């Protein structure tokens, strides 16, 4: 495989920070979007980032990029249960076909 | 739209009764399709090698057609070009002093 | 290396 | 707006399954993706214009069709046990780095035989009734169980339309038995509404099993409901 | 003072075949790559022998990239039929130049990306690379669409980012062809134009690169307003040629000197008629 996503499956508490990771093997890749899949529904673009930026930050979502070790990541800050979805890390060069990861299944357990 | 600039000439300094290449050099046209004919003594030459198409910073097009020939004191040579930007075809005869 | 274009006109 | 149909399909192996999609985004690229276990998005086929298509990463066993600009379709000549999955349509604008727009999805059960296809059964529980006394609204539970395979859609109609609000409706099946699933959902509604007798409450499902075409009491594409009035 | 550019053209065809996409790449104005839709096995192909280096992935990736562009172009033409409300029988030209000039410090000095439709300026990214300029009302829709989709950012990332990187790579890779120049050779000719006056002509031949200057002077004085001059042309061997000419009275042709300036000339060349 070409885009690696870990963990496969994740449960975290309400209020927490959440960290999804991703590593890619085509050094030449340029642009990296993240899709969000809520169950009952098909994926939808969440946040995206070029290889010239080191971080992109969309208000309690923020994606970080690292070239040297050919790795990147998504940080949710407040992590509430309206965030319980599958998240896909995506990667492509130029105008090539978007390459999608395996997915991480995020369960934000609510607080009680 | 832009009218073609034609120029007809030889690759090598022409001494008649000696093989050479005759060049027709069309430029400055928009749109890009063009009909270009190279005539010996009024009559079409069959095998005219042409250039690839390209264009320059004013967006306009330019191409080099040419065939081999052997100049003589008698035989006339020309380039005839049809393009939308021209009301009707333009011919241009060789001059071995140009 | 060639320009890749994004959104259609 | 992307829209797929059918939303759910059951099929016998060696059968012919055709899933269609449709996009009013006016896009030219269209993509059939395959999600396994809710995990991954793998390209099967795509198409940059009508009426031709191109093989993706998972082309084997799938044929594709782009009749119109708006209509793109996946065809399973002879269905196999592998091909059981969730399927995703998507459009995108031509050019680089454009966002794909996805359809809500299509689930496909491919089965060896139609020997185990069982409808559900449907319990409407009337409220806690200590909750009136505690904090004063009625949380009427529905529950479907003992249905295989998990192709159910729980609607909660009233005397007229169906209020989407106040409906924590589950995310999936629970694998109750190997060959049985469960699914519950809980509308919550008012003191006045549901004290007063002059209210209608219906739990409903649709079970995607067999059709009349596709071929024990015939376990076809059914409805099963469960109804109730207020307690004065 | 360096540059890279990619000049791509797309032409509509009424009938069955589809638009035509042709993409040609120039480095320091000298063609190095090209890709044609109308070829049989359409791929990006090199054009200078120094591009023979790049490995089969290079070709494959730029090829598939350009098929990406072909379609991008197909669609963009049809959009523009709607914006201007043109009928079905037609041929239409979409073209795009895009690139990066470099300082000697290996540093981006200006970026270029622009388009034109029926050889008219449609839209173009301003110098800043954050702002477009748009010509007629139709372009003002496409600015709209591209300001919404944050297109500026992504071109910018190619111009500064990727383009500049690859211009270096090419330069070092193809060095023994970037040295090359051919000095012009040059003679004067005597063509008795009128009763009273003749025509001398300064012929420059067999020179590369393209740019050159011809100046007829009369006793330390230029006559630019009076002379005839022909825009440079290509011979075909890869060399060029160009001449200039003046009207002089019969007998007094030894006053007139012509001069020829060229990069390839170590020292500038100065010329006189002789019988």
């Amino acid at each position: 495989q070409q885009v690696r996503q870990s963990p496969q499956s994740l449960t975290v508490w309400e209020g927490g920070t959440t960290v999804l990771t991703c590593s890619y093997e085509d050094s030449t890749f340029n642009y990296f979007p993240w899709y969000q899949q809520f169950p009952g529904e098909g994926p939808a673009l969440l946040i995206s980032i070029l290889s010239v930026s080191d971080k992109k930050e969309d208000g309690r979502f923020t994606t970080f990029f690292n070239k040297r070790e050919k790795k990147l990541s998504l940080h949710i800050i407040d992590s509430q249960p309206g965030d319980s979805a599958t998240y896909f890390c995506a990667a492509l060069y130029g105008n090539e076909k978007i390459t999608f990861g395996a997915g991480t299944k995020l369960t934000i357990k609510p607080n009680i | 739209q832009k009218t073609p600039q034609i120029q007809v000439y030889s690759r090598h300094p022409p001494e008649n009764g000696k093989p050479n290449i005759l060049n027709c050099y069309v430029t400055q046209f928009h749109p890009p399709h063009i009909e270009i004919q190279m005539l010996k003594n009024g009559k079409k030459i069959p095998k005219v090698e042409m250039s690839d198409m390209s264009f320059s910073k004013d967006w306009s097009f330019y191409i080099l057609a040419h065939t081999e020939f052997t100049p003589t004191e008698t035989d006339t040579y020309a380039c005839r070009v049809k393009h939308d930007s021209m009301a009707e075809p333009k011919t241009v005869y060789w001059d071995r002093d140009m | 290396k060639a320009v890749y274009n994004f959104a259609t006109m | 707006a992307v829209t797929q149909s059918p939303r759910s399909k059951v099929a016998v192996t060696g059968g012919k399954v055709t899933l269609s999609c449709h996009q009013t985004n006016n896009h030219d690229y269209m993509y059939w993706y395959r999600q396994d276990t809710g995990h991954g998005l793998r390209l099967i086929h795509y198409s940059y214009v009508a009426d031709s298509t191109e093989k993706g990463d998972i082309p084997d066993g799938y044929k594709a069709s782009r009749p119109s600009q708006e209509n793109f379709s996946l065809i399973l000549e002879l269905a196999s046990l592998s091909q059981t999955a969730v399927y995703f349509c998507a459009s995108s604008d031509a050019g680089g780095r454009n966002t794909l727009y996805f359809g809500a999805g299509t689930r496909l059960s491919v089965l060896e035989d139609l020997r185990n296809v069982t409808p559900p059964k449907v319990s409407l529980f009337e409220p806690s009734k200590a909750e009136i006394a505690n904090k004063q609204k009625a949380t009427l539970v529905c529950l479907a169980r003992g249905f295989f395979p998990d192709h159910v859609e729980l609607s909660w109609w009233v005397n007229g339309k169906e209020v989407h609000s106040g409906v924590c409706t589950d995310p999936q099946a629970y694998k109750e038995s190997n060959y049985s699933y469960s699914l519950s959902s809980r509308l919550r509604v008012s003191a006045t509404f549901w004290h007063n007798p002059r209210n209608h409450f219906r739990c409903q499902v649709q079970f995607h099993g067999l059709s009349e075409e596709d071929k024990s009491p015939k376990p076809v594409t059914q409805n099963i409901s469960a109804e109730a009035w207020g307690r004065a | 003072p360096h540059s890279m550019r990619y000049f791509e053209t797309a032409v509509s065809r009424p009938g069955l075949e589809e638009p035509r996409y042709i993409s040609v790449g120039y480095v320091d104005n000298k063609e190095f790559v090209r890709f044609d839709s109308d070829a049989e096995n359409p791929r990006y192909e090199p054009r200078a022998p120094w591009m023979e280096q790049e490995g089969p992935e290079y070709w494959e990736r730029e090829t598939q990239k350009a098929k990406g562009q072909e379609q991008w172009f197909r669609v963009s033409l049809r959009n523009l039929l709607g914006y201007y409300n043109q009928s079905a029988g037609g041929s239409h030209t979409l073209q795009q130049m895009s690139g990066c000039d470099l300082g000697s410090d290996w540093r981006l000095l200006r970026g270029y990306l622009q388009f034109a439709y029926e050889g008219r300026d449609y839209i173009a990214l301003n110098e800043d690379l954050k702002t477009w300029t748009a010509a007629d009302m139709a372009a003002q829709i496409t600015r709209r669409k591209w300001e919404q989709s944050g297109a500026a950012e992504h071109y910018k990332a190619y111009l500064e980012g990727e383009c500049v990187e690859w211009l270096h790579r090419y330069l070092k890779n193809g060095n023994a062809t970037l040295l090359r120049t051919d000095s012009p050779k040059a003679h004067v000719t005597h063509h008795p134009r009128s009763k009273g006056e003749v025509t001398l002509r300064c012929w420059a031949l067999g020179f590369y690169p393209a740019d050159i200057t011809l100046t007829w002077q009369l006793n330390g004085e230029e006559l630019t307003q009076d002379m005839e001059l022909v825009e440079t042309r290509p011979a075909g061997d890869g060399t060029f040629q160009k001449w200039a000419s003046v009207v002089v009275p019969l007998g007094k042709e030894q006053n007139y000197t012509c001069r020829v300036y060229h990069e390839g000339l170590p020292e500038p060349l100065t010329l006189r008629w002789e019988p």
